[PDB]
């Protein structure tokens, strides 16, 4: 038995990667968490012996650490591998992005002496950078998870891109609730006032999942966040706050200076 | 038939530029119903999924 | 006439999208830029009419600002896309990370009333989260151009994983040269000891280009960075110099505490 | 080389045979001795040079 995770990224059928597209053709068993019903009916298509990962997520309002889902989702996966099985792990977009499943699953697969590997997908970062057309080495880039950029000490770059994902749950330190509130958004926002001012045009992103769809591009000022309407696949990108100022303690020990600048 | 349309669609960039030019034509061609096809026009992607029949965080910030 | 910019990935054939190489197959012309010319051979296959950008680099030790090229290259996609040509621009990984070329493009291209979009790619960013089995979101992620980081002002956060991109020609300001100098890198070190010990252990990674090839990962000491092997293909990267420390200041505000995490 | 490497990156079958046996597969497809050692040894220069074909940088960082 082996391990091959996958990504299939954002867009219905036509994201995922060419090899990673014939992994799951020739796979014996397909662990699939894909965004909509039409990508589950495309994967079935393509391989008919899929197990949806989602199942291990809260059933009926049901109070329930994800820690635990998780932990469910990386042992069947191992399942299928100790049973001998070519398994391979298909999640939505990148597998390794703000996806600790498949990094759990190859981690405990090597343990145990599987081969296991992971393949790179087009993550929902990826799909930013084309759909608002900003380049991440324009002035950098900088991602923290929403709810971790809050209880724990993170220092954003003002000068860079800065994006906080899953901002739908910000906040949220039970990890049994699906979304937030906008008093928690509140107090983000004030974290954020360090660096961020109240009137500072924020960005709601949120890529399509469907040939047909067109992507979520919600400007609005940051003090507005909190009312704003946020779903799980939003992601939230901060803008530069500044531009660029010059090193000139660098500049000068590589005695050089603005006008020298090619 | 709405499923095929969207799988179709999303990996051949021939199709796909043809929607791009007339998307109305291109659906029709493709047996999508007005309401389907208003749908997509007004972009209510919740109608969609009814029309066809029938959680994404996969990570956590508390360490 | 059309544009449509499109990453291939690092790998060789497999790592486009399925929707990308559609994009190639059916171009009236192609533009590329790819790594090596076992990629040259596959695209040629795919699609005859194909034009390397490759060419508009500074040719025979010749002193040519990369800014030119750059110029020189969008001229090129633009006079196919005037000319009336459905064209397609092929760059190696993702076509608008760390990449000007596209974005001008498709920013001139809409400028001039032409359909320009940029579908997604795999980057070398990507790449490495795979291949190191490292996630962005674990206690953050940050991406600076080298030479820009040590040019202009940039604050990292010790905490997150920091990537280094174009380590190469960090610090040539000239934009003349393919290469640096181990002066210019043990400038950067000296920067970096701000908030990274000398001892501390970077990576310099490159992604593999071809199937039987292995990826670089090489380990050492900040220190011995000077010293290293460096190619154009290099990404350094940092690990967190410190773990994450609890937000008390928000913890309170929330009304919990860290046991009270999830 | 080319063909053989075309195939390998996209196939997930014949992928999954090589990386069960790399010199095998190598050796069924007809790569040459010199060919394998270099695959082998991960001289990535000495394959191009058998394939006859001998800037990645489309950016920077001066503002
Ligand atoms: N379609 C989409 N558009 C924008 N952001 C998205 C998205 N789907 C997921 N995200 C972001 O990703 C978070 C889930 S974590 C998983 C992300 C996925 N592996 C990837 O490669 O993108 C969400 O909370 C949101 O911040
Ligand atoms: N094979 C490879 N492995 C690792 N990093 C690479 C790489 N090829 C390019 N890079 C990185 O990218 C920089 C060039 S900028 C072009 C990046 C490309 N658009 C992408 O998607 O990655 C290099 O200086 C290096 O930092």
């Amino acid at each position: 038995g082996s391990l091959v995770c996958v990504g299939t990224g954002l867009q219905l059928a036509g994201q995922i990667s060419v090899l990673s597209r014939s992994y799951i053709e020739h796979a014996d068993i397909v662990f699939s968490l894909l965004p909509d019903g039409f990508s589950q009916r495309w994967l079935t298509k393509l391989n008919p012996n899929v197990i949806n990962l989602q199942q291990f997520y809260a059933q009926n309002g049901e109070v329930k650490n994800r820690r635990d889902t998780y932990e469910q989702m990386v042992n069947a996966i191992l399942d299928a591998v100790r049973a001998g099985k070519k398994t391979v792990c298909a999640l939505y977009g990148h597998p390794g992005v703000f996806a600790c499943v498949s990094h759990m699953a190859i981690t405990r697969a090597k343990a145990e002496g599987f081969s296991a590997k992971m393949e790179p997908g087009i993550s929902a970062e990826a799909c930013l950078w084309a759909d608002l057309g900003i380049d991440p080495g324009n002035s950098g880039h900088q991602s923290f998870e929403a709810s971790q950029f809050m209880f724990f000490n993170h220092v954003p770059d003002p000068t860079t891109h800065l994006l906080l994902w899953q901002i739908a749950i910000a906040g949220e330190h039970t990890l049994t609730q699906f979304h937030t509130s906008s008093d928690r958004l509140q107090i983000l926002v004030e974290q954020l006032n360090q660096w961020y001012p109240l009137d500072h045009e924020v960005v709601i992103y949120e890529a399509a999942n469907l040939p047909i769809q067109a992507p979520r591009i919600e400007r609005l000022p940051l003090a507005n966040l909190p009312q704003a309407h946020l779903m799980p696949i939003s992601t939230l990108l901060i803008p530069p706050a500044k531009k660029l100022e010059y090193n000139y303690a660098i500049l000068a020990k590589l005695g050089i200076g603005p006008e020298d600048l090619g | 038939g709405l499923s095929d349309f969207f799988t179709q669609l999303g990996q051949d960039a021939q199709l796909m530029e043809d929607y791009k030019q007339n998307p109305e034509a291109v659906m029709r061609a493709h047996g999508l119903t007005d309401e389907q096809i208003n749908a997509v026009m007004t972009g209510d992607m919740e109608k969609l999924k009814t029309l066809s029949g029938d959680a994404l965080v996969i990570s956590h910030g508390n360490g």
